[PDB]
């Protein structure tokens, strides 16, 4: 029907434009010459890729995006993990899924980090994880696994009925059926926590600029916003957006790999 | 006896969960609490003594703390309330659509994905007159940062942009769910497209669209870069955060930095109680 | 309204055609009822005409106008679900209401009729329980429910009395057949069971592997068979068949010959030889040769064959026995016979109700 | 053995690790200096600081602090001051030829408890094509404002107007130039209204920011302006006077051989063409920037901060950074000694022309190089001699924001009650008492 | 193994007891059929024997011990649901191997055997399509393998020939009974269709609102039913029903006269005097009166009524008539009757065949 695909047409242009154009205007202050940074023109002229070879000279900026990936990889596969058991727990099991168990999860999301992260910094100075991997890792589990108790677990509670009683009655152990009736089934839930889980640990700072100092654990985020300039008090405008075009590509290429699985 | 060996599976099954949150955040909170009762300042950590409840009745009386909490009150509504307005939409067109939804998929959830410090710098430059793409387009000598009322709403727009991503990700992935078997028989009783999403699509995803709202509207509360970066606390229009911020990190007040959170913390558990006891369909139901 | 099909189909990828070249008209107020294997395309021709599955080729027409386009909203037709497809979320009373409360009805009178049919539908009371409380021989009835209320332009029903006890079963299709003609309305009905066919159907229409086979009166269907399928599947138990050698005054079978009635043996002669045909008779037109009249036993042919085993319905046994040689056994034999296991007995055919067939093409010889 | 770690801002690497490999080298092998990075945010680099110190980090040894902070991080007990050295040399380093601002910027009750390193100042920067010559008062720049709005040229001011700590800056500037100050010099009490030259001097600080801020034809954007947009606002050439630190110089140079600016078109200069490199910064030969800089002196000048009253020099408020040895460190004369080291001349030499950070000790003003690099030498230390300071005070980061708070934004001024609003605001900040707004 | 129910009961919370009481043992490779109306106990007993519901009060017992607290993987019993339950991401193959993947059992053998019940239940070819492409008969005949591959300690079954037509129900009821006389494996089935339990049943129970009714071979149910409601359960058409007055030889009926059997007088003499008599009879045991021949004559007893309405099935005529009086009616009568539309019948009973049942209490005096 010509109509119909005209409709879709329209919709996918607008939602497409509606989205990108301050993605645009970033990538435009990223090739932009430091000359017209501030010209006032959405469609750059006379453009200069210094601004990337600004950010990649010397390897301080390209250690900390491989410890970003390191982190936030590793914070996803573990917080999916310890997530999904808790939420499988509190979604079919009969007595862990206490509201006392939801009480406790919501109050680690539901308080704010500015107040925890001094404690949290005189902890690792005694543990000796401060500035490395595990000592920022387990912050970010911590702070993350909230969200994926309770996103899975409204997802876990949702598969229907009989499927459970068939695995049962065809003898299979509570963790194969969950295995192979289970996850299959809930997949969409899986990949959304995981997305979510690894979005947040991508980008989070409170945590990265006061648990890190040096390259064995600074991280792309906190990397890109203690960029250097020509002054103390002078914006390195072209130096961010370079880093942000940068550091999106990977936040790009997780979802285009795990958005195959999100149908009905 | 199959009770007897579920609870003990159950238990097992939380172990690492609890451990974790219970071991890391306990003496954090505890600790958070406990400095809120007594005049610590990080510059003479020797010279502090039990203060009482006075950090509480000092900050609660004070007219910056309502300033702050009205305006983040009022951006979270009004924000909560466009995000899941546009959140369903952008959910039902990346589902629906026809044309190559990988294309939709991504481009739709890339600007979660952009840095905090580059999206509030992108809409604190697009915004300056003579110097940001859309902020010529207003007529001459406007430059909105300036006063409240349109920077409250530039705020607003930079925030509903970045996060409504969120939202719309949770209702796909909710909706997702519905038998399409229970569409067809809406639709052949007679249902038109409108009259169906509020009498069976909604209805049915109810229970995964408190997940989005809560966890959305707790984080919304605690707005900071958006607010700190651009237009960094002007003309009245400083969030809660920013007032924590500001009485913590940059002024040593811990005795008093720490009551600024306790305060927000009860604040945004109420909104969280209000709304899994109107909803009922919650995790522990 | 009217309803037409005009070489209507549906085709799938591995393409299998599901559907193919179906072709009817359907008259207002008619109760066709639609009969044939599982998997042979039924709910997909439902699913066709309620618009829940795009057309692949042909044409579809309701009242004089085509809708082939048109999306199911808009062609006004009530169905009920293979499934019985029911909300969660909504007690059965206002899970019945649902469609009224679309159709915009004055708030009083769509509980008026709810609570009317809740009793015409046996539901008891409208209850207000949710549906998983609900038995499956429960939730059928509340799913028809939603569809008896609305008043279409025609009802579809798909097995809607299938997980019914056989009480409920007969008052319910009275129940139906009540309501279908109060309201005049065109109905097709699908099912498994030809003795609901052959009591509810104005017609009926028999379809195999996609493609329509026979459409009449259930006495059109059970006196005149198109085919050796048709014949096969109608009746309770399926007819007999026995290969045979045409005569020139009747056929030679291989335990005898009978002479074939003289109207009948002239259009064996107006009609085209095959070179073998095979023989129809209804098992319950088998009988002992003892319990038939002289006026009987006069156009009758008797033999003999050996009780084997029987089974037995009160009014009726179905004598069971086998024979020598290839095959294209039972004789459902009367209340007063005195059949035993192990004995021969003899047996006895009205030989007008032998139906014919061509033995290479399966169709029959003796239909008009 | 043995390592001190000197701290730093995350900017000042580039100096500062080769500086500390130069001490590396010149030691002698007793013990090395091993630079290390703070945040780039200021209020950021306090917090890392002050937990180490509280957390009794044993791997701190040398800070530089910024010029504000000595007052806290003395009272804190943080900053051990020089006349607690094992050597008895730190105080002795400091002050010999130390420049007297800067100098005295240290101190907190007239102990040293740090040695300055660095040093800065604002200036004027004028159109010189423009005008016959610069103002050298306020109702002047206005005067010249009022006369190219009316003559259909420039009419911003650049200036610091926004909430940030510059607007402290400024209006401390203006404060201290009209005779007035913040806070009694013990930091015990709010003098702005104690007297009535006080409150004058207050009132006239407050109706001249009014006035610039409010005047016909200033920009729409002036509640909102910081150094970025100061510098801009000229390039762009929108305004024609601007107030900014000295690094402005080389960046219009550099925008001007890229041709960011219409009023000096030397991208079209085939001998600056290739003075940029390949990371697209500015490099030039000697002749290059001559070139650049002789072109730049047809159109573009600076001048002596101006003044609140007639034929009076402004008293400028500094900016810098000050050297301390830390209170957790376990190598005290070792880090003393490393002091000692980073301010040698050859090292404040690099610091300033390699650097481009302004020396604190007062010979290298005589060096023809120095000369070459900094134009402007000769008002610099003019200015750096009869320097204004901000409030030093252990809460003054408590009276900053409230101060900062009461003035934004600068169009809602009214000097009377601005001045009883301020008297009111800043004695609840040395009361301790309320939020921090 | 045996199973064995012992006072088991089932109730929810409005409580309402779905079972009540009920108590059996089944005997090792024991057939039982569980019949009744809608919504009565069955799938919850089902569901009380599986152990995917726990029982309130009473106990259940398997192979001579107590299994109340007991997991379902324990009791390792087969079950097809009444939704037939499917695994929608795995295919068909998949879905009727997963007993066997469970089970741990090698590749190849696993294969030979979805091959050689895929041939076993004449499901199809190897189809190996995902479940949401099938019609509905193919998924409960899918649903079916998970079940039969596996030769449990026992079989339950919920309507596992519901949805299929005839001409497979007639086939796979045969290979059900097959196997599970092959395995010797105590089985419970459960429907609608009352004929099955005449062909299937080692015995059949009868149950209404979740309590016991009779428990018997089907011939007991059928000639020797305990009570009012199972004597209407079974058999086709309903069993016809009248009030009548006792005799001292017999009975007085509303229409006529019948002198009883002794034994079953004295019978009614053994019991207590009812106010009323209630008697019964099958249709199938009414004839014509010129069905009478010289010995039928004797035994029998002759009245006379209008037929109401006349309908045929070829090999029976289904004679509706009301008489007179209150009904506490249907003949089925031989393909030889010569009755026609509305005629008036002289109609004739075998005395021996009637039943008679105290009109308080609902039991049957007949029964012995
Ligand atoms: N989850 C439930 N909630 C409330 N009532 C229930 C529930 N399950 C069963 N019942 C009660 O049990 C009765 C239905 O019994 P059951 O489920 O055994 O029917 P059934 O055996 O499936 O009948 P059929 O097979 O003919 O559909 C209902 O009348 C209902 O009151
Ligand atoms: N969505 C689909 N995709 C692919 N093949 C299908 C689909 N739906 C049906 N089929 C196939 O086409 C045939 C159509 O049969 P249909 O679904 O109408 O069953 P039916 O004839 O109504 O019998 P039943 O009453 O058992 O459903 C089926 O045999 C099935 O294998
Ligand atoms: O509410 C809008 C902001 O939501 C996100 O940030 C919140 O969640 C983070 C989790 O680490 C917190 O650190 C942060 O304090 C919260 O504000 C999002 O990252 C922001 O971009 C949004 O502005
Ligand atoms: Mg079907
Ligand atoms: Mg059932």
């Amino acid at each position: 029907d010509a109509r119909r695909a005209t409709w879709w047409s329209v919709v996918n242009i607008l939602v497409i434009v509606y989205a990108l154009i301050p993605v645009l205007w970033i990538l435009s202050l990223s090739l932009k010459p430091t000359s017209s940074v501030k010209d006032g023109k959405l469609i750059p002229t006379e453009i200069t890729f210094a601004n990337y070879k600004a950010i990649f000279s010397g390897d301080a900026f390209t250690s900390a995006l491989f410890n970003s990936i390191g982190i936030g990889l590793i914070t996803t596969i573990i917080a999916v993990v310890i997530g999904g058991m808790a939420a499988y727990a509190v979604a079919r099991l009969q007595f862990p899924g206490k509201q006392l168990l939801i009480g406790v999860a919501l109050l680690i999301a539901m308080f704010p980090h500015i107040s925890l992260v001094t404690p949290i910094f005189n902890m690792w100075r005694g543990i000796g994880l401060f500035d490395t991997w595990p000592g920022l890792i387990i912050p970010y589990i911590t702070f993350a696994l909230p969200l994926a108790i309770y996103t899975l677990s409204a997802f876990f509670r949702e598969i229907p009925w009989d499927l459970e009683k068939a695995a049962k009655m065809d003898g299979a152990t509570p963790a194969q059926a969950f295995r192979k009736v289970i996850a299959p089934l809930a997949a969409p839930g899986i990949v959304t926590a995981a997305i979510l889980v690894f979005i947040f640990a991508w980008n989070d700072l409170l945590l990265a600029l006061s648990l890190t100092a040096t390259q064995r654990a600074i991280t792309a985020p906190v990397a890109i916003a203690n960029f250097t300039g020509s002054s103390q008090f002078e914006e390195p405008t072209g130096s961010i957006a370079a880093g942000a075009m940068v550091i999106t590509i990977p936040i790009i290429i997780f979802v285009l790999i795990f958005q195959r699985r999100i149908v009905a | 006896d199959d009770k007897k060996s579920e609870r003990r599976l159950a238990f097992w099954l939380i172990a690492p969960a609890v451990l974790l949150m219970l071991a890391v955040t306990a003496y954090p909170i505890g600790y958070a609490v406990w400095l809120s009762l007594q005049r610590y300042n990080l510059a003479e950590p020797h010279d502090t003594e039990f203060i009482g409840l006075a950090n509480y009745v000092t900050v609660l009386t004070d007219g910056y703390w309502w300033t702050a909490f009205a305006v983040t009150l009022g951006i979270t509504v009004v924000s909560v309330a466009i995000e899941f307005a546009l959140g369903l939409a952008l959910a039902l067109v990346m589902h629906r659509t026809i044309f190559g939804k990988g294309a939709v998929r991504t481009a739709i959830l890339i600007p979660y994905g952009i840095v905090t410090v580059a999206a509030s710098y992108s809409w604190y430059y697009a915004w300056t007159p003579g110097t940001g793409y859309l902020a010529n387009l207003l007529p001459e000598g406007s430059a909105p940062l300036t006063d409240q009322l349109p920077s409250l709403a530039i705020v607003v727009l930079a925030e509903v942009w970045k996060t409504t991503p969120f939202m719309a990700l949770l209702l796909l992935a909710g909706l997702a769910l519905v038998p399409q078997d229970l569409l067809n028989a809406a639709q052949v009783d007679g249902a038109g497209p409108w009259k169906r999403l509020t009498k069976v699509i909604l209805p049915m995803i109810k229970p995964a669209i408190l997940v989005a709202l809560l966890f959305r509207t707790l984080d919304a509360f605690r707005i900071f870069d958006n607010i700190y970066i651009l237009t960094g606390g002007s003309n009245d229009t400083g969030s809660v955060s920013i007032l924590g911020y500001d009485n913590l990190f940059k002024a040593f007040n811990v005795g008093l930095g720490s009551a600024i959170s306790v305060l927000i913390f009860l604040s945004v558990a109420i909104i969280a109680f209000i709304y899994i006891k109107i909803f009922g369909a919650a995790a522990p139901g | 309204a009217e309803i037409v099909l005009d070489r209507v189909t549906k085709s799938y990828p591995d393409v299998r055609a599901a559907v193919k070249e179906f072709s009817m008209t359907i008259a207002d107020g008619e109760f066709i009822i639609l009969v044939g294997p599982s998997g042979c395309g039924k709910s997909t021709t439902l699913n066709m005409i309620a618009g829940l599955e795009e057309i692949t080729s042909g044409e579809l027409r309701i009242g004089g106008e085509r809708v082939n386009e048109k999306a199911p909203k808009d062609r006004d037709i009530a169905m009920v679900f293979q499934s019985y497809a029911l909300y969660p979320h909504m007690t059965v009373r206002q899970n019945i209401a649902f469609p009224l409360t679309l159709a915009k009805v004055p708030k009083a009178e769509i509980a008026a009729k709810v609570e009317e049919t809740a009793k015409i539908l046996d539901l008891s009371e409208l209850l207000d329980r949710k549906p998983g409380q609900l038995s499956g021989g429960q939730r059928q009835r509340v799913a028809m429910g939603r569809a008896i209320v609305r008043s279409p332009k025609a009802f579809l029903m798909d097995q809607p009395l299938s997980n019914l006890d056989a009480k409920l079963r007969v008052q319910m299709r009275a129940e139906i057949s009540r309501l279908q003609d109060r309201l005049g309305t065109t109905t097709v009905y699908v099912t498994h069971d030809q003795t609901e066919a052959m009591t509810l159907g104005d017609r009926v229409v028999v379809m195999l592997a996609g493609e329509v086979q026979q459409i009449g009166t259930p006495d059109e269907l059970y006196s005149s068979p198109a085919n050796l399928f048709v014949a096969g599947f109608i009746g309770s138990p399926a007819m007999n068949f026995f290969p045979a050698t045409r005569t020139d005054v009747g056929v030679r079978l291989p335990f005898g010959e009978v002479t074939l009635t003289p109207h009948m043996l002239d259009l064996l002669d107006k009609q085209a030889r095959p070179e073998n045909i095979i023989v129809g008779i209804r098992p319950e037109h088998i009988e002992d040769s003892a319990l038939l009249d002289g006026y009987a036993r006069i156009r009758a042919l008797t033999f003999s064959v050996r009780a084997d085993i029987v089974e037995s319905l009160g009014a009726d046994k179905y004598v069971h026995f086998t024979t020598e040689g290839a095959g294209a056994f039972i004789a459902r034999v009367s209340a007063d016979s005195r059949v035993r296991t192990g004995e021969q007995i003899e047996l006895a055919i009205d030989t007008t109700k032998l139906s014919i067939f061509d033995a290479a093409t399966g169709l029959n010889l003796t239909r008009d | 053995g043995i390592v001190i770690n000197y701290y730093t801002p995350a900017n000042e690497e580039a100096t500062f690790k080769a500086v500390a490999n130069r001490c590396n080298e010149q030691l002698g092998g007793r013990f090395q200096i091993a630079q290390r990075n703070l945040p780039k945010g200021a209020d950021d680099q306090r917090l890392q600081l002050a937990r180490r110190l509280t957390g009794n980090d044993k791997s701190l040894d040398v800070m530089a602090l910024d010029v504000v902070w000595t007052a806290e991080f003395a009272e804190a007990g943080w900053a051990v001051p020089l006349s607690e050295d094992p050597a008895g040399l730190a105080e002795a380093d400091a002050t010999e030829n130390t420049l007297p601002g800067p100098l005295e910027t240290a101190r907190w009750q007239d102990e040293l408890y740090a040695a300055p390193i660095t040093t800065n100042t604002q200036l004027l920067w004028y159109r010189a094509d423009l005008m016959p010559a610069p103002p050298t008062t306020w109702d002047g720049m206005l005067d010249e404002a009022n006369r190219l709005y009316r003559e259909g040229g420039p009419s911003w001011i650049a200036v610091q107007g926004k909430q940030y700590e510059g607007m402290v800056v400024w209006f401390n500037t203006l404060l201290q130039s009209a005779g007035g100050q913040v806070l009694s010099d013990d930091g015990q009490r709010v003098t702005l209204t104690d007297t009535p030259e006080h409150r004058a001097a207050t009132v006239k600080a407050l109706r001249i920011i009014k006035s610039v801020a409010t005047a016909p034809g200033a920009d729409p954007s002036i509640t909102q302006t910081d150094e970025n947009t100061a510098r801009l606002a000229l390039e762009q050439g929108k305004a024609a006077l601007e107030v900014n630190w000295p690094y402005v110089l080389p960046s219009l140079l550099e925008n001007a051989v890229k041709g960011g600016v219409s009023f000096l078109p030397l991208d079209g200069d085939p001998a600056l063409q290739g003075s940029i490199n390949d990371v697209g910064t500015f490099s030039p030969t000697d002749e290059q920037f001559d070139i650049a800089f002789d072109a730049s002196k047809k159109v573009f000048g600076f001048a002596p901060y101006p003044g609140v009253n007639p034929d009076e020099p402004a008293r400028v408020t500094l900016g810098g950074l000050n050297l301390a040895v830390a209170s957790t460190s376990q190598h005290k004369a070792e880090a003393f000694e490393a002091i000692r080291c980073l301010r040698n001349v050859e090292n404040q030499r690099y610091t300033s022309i390699e650097g481009g950070l302004p020396a604190v000790r007062t010979s290298l003003y005589d060096d023809p190089a120095f000369q070459k690099k900094y134009p402007q030498y000769e008002i610099i230390r003019q200015q750096l001699t009869n320097a204004a300071v901000r409030p030093a005070t252990p809460v003054y980061q408590a009276v900053s924001t409230r101060m900062s708070a009461t003035l934004a934004p600068i169009s809602d001024i009214d000097p009377e009650r601005t001045a009883d609003e301020l008297t009111e605001a800043v004695q609840k900040a040395i009361d301790g008492k309320g939020l921090i707004p």
